[PDB]
RNA sequence: UAGUCGGGUGAUUAGCCAGACUCUAACUUAUUGAACGUAUU
């Protein structure tokens, strides 16, 4: 949770141990350690990590040593925020897994579309089935349709409106204003997208579909 | 008294209420309220308290605000009594709108806004009166600066009135100062202190123009 | 000209001076002092270099201090500070926050501009350099951060002189209601024999400092304190007495009187004794009628032992 | 040090415990008798040697005061007025004061609670900041204990900072202390107007 | 929902009332007072009219957009209808009875009015002669004006035939009448509430003989 | 009453004794620097 809080936001908190659960009830120091060392080659053979809780009323408290792990991840998202890099996946599948379908899926607002949506709940335990199926639908329609089309109709139409407003209709003007920032909105993301270096939806459906297909014996 | 029972398969705290065995949800609210505090303050003076042979001697601050909230007279009259006899170490810390609670507290314990403040006063002071043992409507109108008697009521203004009438008239009640008298009677009965009042002022003020007279 | 002046007073070159000045700002030890009960205080000493020019400097230019001025003072300290207000039965103390730390070159230069006293004028050219002479940098990074340190030997002076004018009117102000006004550095003090005058010198203060250094310097209002001879009343670490006299107080003498006992039967170590001596020379200078009395308890044979 | 140990032999609680966290005896007692001692009056009531109570409180620029000062009795202070003279600021202001010895008994540089940028400024302070000082005593050992928070309004550029460390060095006596020898430890609370709610016996904590 | 005359009844007998809803509906009629439904209709009709001389020039790519505004258009109209229909008070008016109930009743309150302060609507009152927001009342200030303005909403929404729409009828219950009341205030209380409410009936609990001076025995 | 001041006693920072004071109301502080006292010279 540390690595993918700081990857998200400098300076994110991950998750921390629970006073009541985590410590063991018959420990003589009255605290309790959870102490990891990551690799990452040989530049940084180890990166060490450790989450700390001590109990109410001690003499002294212990806190975690989280440092390197935010170095790390700081590295990732600052590297990336200038040149796109590729990012490690962190994810928890409980038991939980097993629960019922939604038939009934929600109307797409766009987060599901956002490259760090790959983080969000991501360890949780039962995984976002219910993002998969929007995303999933989301890539189709762009498929079907083009991409800048709706730039060229939206170009259109606000050549259509600046031609009405040179034709002495000032009250439009406001529509207008509202149109030429929705354009350079959907070129900013067009560009943004272009900038991003994302692979096209055509081809991020065929990798999954494949995937899927290849590791569940019964889907064809 | 205070107990818990466990008879029924779910474990109900019950109290003896005025004589009678009851629920913690049964009491009212001004009862429920009051318990809540004393049980949750000596609830954590005897975990904070161990070595002490009554851990409700123990040390600390305890700020409370409108002690009189959802109290009948009655109660306000006993509150902080009983609190100061349970808690004897703790510092507390209290605010009142009660003239009630005022009485059984010394003025050297109350500190008093000015009354047209506008938050520029620098320092708080005590009472000029004594509070301590003194009448509720005394308290009202020297340390709260509120009438006795509803100004804006006026019934409250007939007594007055009244005794103006008859010091106009030579003290001999006439046509409208018996007027005023019957209404004074229909509305506060024959046996009400304002009756009363209002007959001793014309038994002296007659008693003083007789004595006129004769001069 | 300020260059020329130290170079002569120092015997070095024009150019050394000014090249030692060019980063003399950051040219301070810092290191921590024990607090008395818990906790340290943070010093700022300048080089020895640097403390050379800055004693230079203040001979050099003598800037007013007002008589109300009880620290940095030659010839006065705490005892004068504490017998001004003897014989005055009301006391009130206040202090300013961050006193030294306040003073900027800002504050400063306004000061000089302001003075109602004759200040020494100083060449637009020679103000960086004084600047770099009389503040000190505590952020390395922050070069635009100038402020006097406790630690330099010019900062009594320069701090001194930035309250003159406050001194001044301050001093004025009380004198017509009867109240005696002292300073000994951060430390204000006012006294009086007339009940309730003393309750609206904070205000007056307030609105001084605000006029004179606007946000700069402020009181620090949990160090208001009123006193009477109904309580203890103390200034500058003396005690006044109810019979108007200065004092160490009662649990002061009763410690020196243990340690006198302590020494009688050779029990003081070398470290406690050397304490001990020290200690009955600031008594000495505060309440000689004490160490009269101790002779008179002790043997003057045992106290001429002790001092030798 | 000879400093604080003739300020320990003098009766000195601070110095005594200074004392005894560089020797880590002689020092833990005294630190634990100044906590532990006291006797049984004529009416048969413990009272302790060394009294914890809140002396005096100044409030600058809070809510509706612009300089306010309020001695405080060590047993009962009861404060009254209308409506809206700030009664209830008053209570508001020393509890979260005392928020900070609580988080301080509770965890070793335990955080207190914060005056808020978007209410409690007075709204027409020329300065946009607004400070609450406590003083507190705690025997003739420690005869003051002042206390801090500050505030500057949400925006201003200049921040004012809390003043919080003796609140946390007297809270680290009694949590350090304890843990070696168990001490009776001070209570604090506070009760305002929120304290009348429904009752819910079904609603239960499953929170520690 | 706010604004449908049946949310009056909505948690009337609850206990709390619903000051929350006052505010949001407060801010709502603030919001239609700067601006009437009429010149947006007008300048709706303007837009319809040269968004349909766009179209009859040839242009038949705003041919979407002029059936998007004549829509808009429709419902502003229908709105106004049914505002028309519904015989209701203007919105001016209604902001206005409410104001004055609220300073004839809440002694410390001399005027309540809807600031735009930064991003978004906030509500002021001037509270002993200094202006402040609600979260800076007392809690008896604030507690005794919500149960005024939360009366008074309900009373103009329920009342809209009436000249003076607190002069309708019903049945108010309260308990505990002098909560959080100073005694200056327990002197005035009564008499304020009969005579902003003239034809209520009302029921209710008191400790308070200051209360009960200004009450006849009849009443007890 | 309480708090405070402190002359004395007391192997003495305690305790005890004596005398006194009372604007709503002291909380004893910080060096190696500066100044003051003492020592050294
Ligand atoms: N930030 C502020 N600036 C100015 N006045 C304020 C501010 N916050 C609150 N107030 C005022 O202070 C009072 C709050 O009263 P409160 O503290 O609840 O006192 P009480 O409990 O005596 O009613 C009201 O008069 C309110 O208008
Ligand atoms: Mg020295």
């Amino acid at each position: 949770s540390w690595f993918v809080a700081n990857i998200l936001k400098e300076g994110g908190s991950g998750q921390r141990l629970s006073e009541m659960t985590d410590i063991k009830n018959d420990a003589e120091d009255r605290y309790s350690d959870v102490s990891s060392t990551f690799f990452f080659g040989k530049g940084l053979k180890s990166v060490p990590i450790r989450l700390s809780r001590s109990a109410l009323g001690t003499a002294e408290r212990r806190d975690s040593e989280v440092k390197p792990a935010k170095d790390l991840a700081d590295i990732w998202r600052v590297i990336n925020e200038v040149n796109t890099i590729n990012l490690p996946t962190f994810a928890l599948y409980n038991v939980e897994r097993s629960q019922p379908f939604n038939r009934n899926i929600k109307d797409n607002t766009g987060r599901r579309e956002e490259r760090f949506d790959a983080y969000s709940q991501t360890l949780g335990g039962a995984g976002r089935f219910d993002h998969f199926v929007e995303w999933y639908i989301y890539l189709h329609k762009r498929t079907v349709s083009d991409i800048s089309s709706s730039i060229k109709e939206l170009e259109q139409q606000v050549n259509d409106l600046q031609r009405t407003v040179d034709g002495g209709m000032v009250s439009v003007k406001s529509l207008l204003e509202q149109m030429k920032f929705k354009l350079s909105e959907a070129i900013e993301r067009n560009d943004a997208a272009v900038s991003s270096r994302v692979l096209t939806e055509s081809v991020q459906k065929s990798i999954v579909e494949k995937a899927i297909c290849s590791v569940v014996p019964s889907i064809s | 008294n205070i107990w818990v029972e466990m008879i029924t398969g779910s474990d109900l705290v019950k109290v003896t209420n005025d004589g009678h065995d009851v629920t913690i949800d049964q009491l009212s609210d001004g009862q429920r309220v009051f318990l809540s505090l004393v049980a949750d303050l000596a609830r954590r003076m005897v975990m904070l308290n161990p070595l002490l042979e009554n851990p409700l001697e123990g040390r600390g601050i305890v700020l409370i605000d409108e002690i009189e909230l959802h109290l009948h007279p009655k109660w306000q009259q006993e509150v902080i009594l009983n609190l100061r006899s349970a808690f004897p170490n703790i510092q507390f810390i209290i605010t009142t709108h009660s003239p009630i609670v005022l009485s059984t507290i010394e003025k050297r314990c109350i500190r008093e806004f000015e009354p047209n403040d506008d938050g520029d006063q620098s320092f708080l002071d005590s009472p000029d009166m004594q509070t301590k043992g003194s009448e509720n409507a005394q308290i009202l109108e020297q340390v709260m600066n509120v009438h006795s008697t509803p100004p804006g009521i006026a019934e409250s203004h007939w007594l007055g009135n009244f005794e103006l009438l008859l010091l106009d008239n030579s003290g001999e009640l006439d046509n409208h100062s018996q007027v005023l008298y019957d209404q004074i009677k229909a509305h506060f009965g024959i046996d009400s202190i304002e009756l009363k009042k209002a007959d001793s002022l014309i038994r002296i003020n007659k008693m003083k123009n007789k004595l006129n007279k004769i001069r | 000209s300020v260059i020329r002046g130290l170079a002569a007073v120092l015997r070095q070159s024009d150019s050394d001076i000014s090249a030692f000045l060019v980063t003399a700002p950051r040219k301070y030890k810092v290191y921590k002092i024990p607090k008395r009960t818990t906790g340290f205080r943070v010093i700022a000493q300048p080089a020895k270099g640097l403390k050379d020019i800055q004693r230079a400097f203040v001979q050099l230019y003598s800037l007013p201090v007002h008589d109300a001025s009880m620290a940095y003072m030659k010839g006065k300290g705490i005892r004068d500070n504490a017998a001004a207000h003897a014989g005055n039965q009301y006391l009130l103390k206040a202090d300013l926050e961050d006193f030294f730390n306040s003073i900027t070159p800002a504050i400063f230069w306004r000061c000089i501009e302001m003075s109602s006293a004759q200040t020494p004028q100083f060449e637009p050219q020679d103000k960086l350099f004084i600047e770099k002479i009389l503040f000190w940098q505590p952020i390395k990074r922050r070069k635009t951060k100038l402020i006097l340190s406790v630690g330099a030997p010019s900062s009594p002076v320069i701090s001194n002189f930035c309250m003159y004018e406050f001194d001044n009117r301050i001093h004025a102000a009380c004198k017509k209601v009867e109240i005696t006004y002292t300073r000994y550095a951060d430390d204000l003090t006012f006294s009086s024999n007339i009940p309730d005058v003393l309750k609206a010198v904070p205000s007056t203060l307030e609105v001084l400092l605000k006029d004179l250094f606007g946000s700069a310097l402020r009181l620090n209002h949990s160090k208001t304190v009123f006193s009477s001879k109904a309580h203890n009343r103390h200034v500058t670490g003396i005690t006044i007495n109810n019979e108007e006299t200065l004092s160490l107080g009662r649990d002061r003498k009763r410690f020196i009187k243990h340690l006198i006992n302590q020494y009688k039967y050779g029990l003081l170590d070398n470290e406690d004794k050397a304490y001990l001596i020290g200690l009955l020379a600031f008594a000495s200078h505060i309440e000689p009628s004490f160490i009269t009395r101790m002779n008179e308890k002790y043997s003057l044979e045992l106290m001429e032992r002790l001092r030798g | 040090t000879k400093q604080y140990e003739r300020k320990a032999k003098g009766g000195n609680l601070l110095s005594a415990f200074e004392l005894y966290q560089r020797n880590s005896g002689e020092w833990f007692e005294m630190c634990r008798d100044y906590i532990q001692d006291g006797h049984v009056d004529e009416s048969g009531i413990f009272r302790p040697d060394n009294a914890f109570y809140l002396r005096r409180l100044t409030l600058k620029d809070f809510r509706r005061f612009s300089l306010l000062e309020i001695k405080l009795e060590e047993d009962l202070t009861v404060i009254i007025g209308n409506n809206g003279k700030g009664k209830t600021s008053i209570l508001y202001a020393i509890a979260k004061t005392l928020s900070w010895f609580v988080a301080n008994i509770l965890k070793e540089g335990g955080s207190g609670q914060r005056l808020s940028e978007m209410t409690d400024i007075k709204n027409d302070a020329e300065d946009r900041y607004s400070d609450v000082s406590s003083t507190f005593f705690f025997g003739k050992g420690l005869k003051s204990v002042p206390i801090r928070l500050s505030r500057s309004a949400l925006g201003t550029a200049e921040r004012r900072d809390s003043e919080v460390k003796p609140a946390k060095d007297l809270a680290d006596i009694w949590r350090v202390i304890n843990e070696v020898n168990t001490i009776n430890l001070p209570t604090f609370a506070l009760y305002n107007v929120e304290r009348s709610q429904p009752f819910n016996r079904n609603i239960k904590d499953n929170t520690g | 929902r706010r604004e449908e005359r049946f949310d009056a009844y909505s948690q009337t007998l609850g206990g709390a009332g619903r000051f929350d809803h006052f505010v949001e509906w407060y801010i709502y009629l603030h919001k239609r007072t700067v601006s009437d439904i009429s010149s947006s209709i007008k300048e709706l009709e303007q837009q319809v009219n040269d968004l349909q001389r766009t179209v009859d020039g040839g242009m038949v790519s705003v041919k979407s957009l002029l059936e998007q505004m004549k829509f808009k258009l429709s419902e502003a109209i229908e709105r106004n209808d049914a505002a028309v229909s519904s015989r209701v008070l203007t919105e001016s008016v209604q902001k206005s009875i409410v104001e004055k109930a609220i300073c004839s009743v809440v002694p410390s309150i001399s005027n309540i009015w809807v600031e735009m302060i930064t991003g978004s609507d906030l509500v002021k009152v001037t509270n002993d002669g200094h202006d402040v927001t609600i979260d800076q009342l007392s809690d008896g200030q604030r507690v005794f004006l919500s149960l005024v303005a939360d009366l008074a909403r309900r009373m103009v929404m329920l009342n809209p035939l009436l000249e003076n729409p607190l002069e309708g009828r019903g049945i108010v219950l309260i308990d505990e009448i002098e909560l959080h009341l100073h005694p200056k205030w327990q002197q005035e209380v009564i008499l304020n509430l009969r005579s902003a409410f003239p034809n209520i009936q009302f029921i209710i609990t008191t400790h308070s003989p200051i209360v009960l001076s200004t009450i006849e025995k009849r009443c007890i």
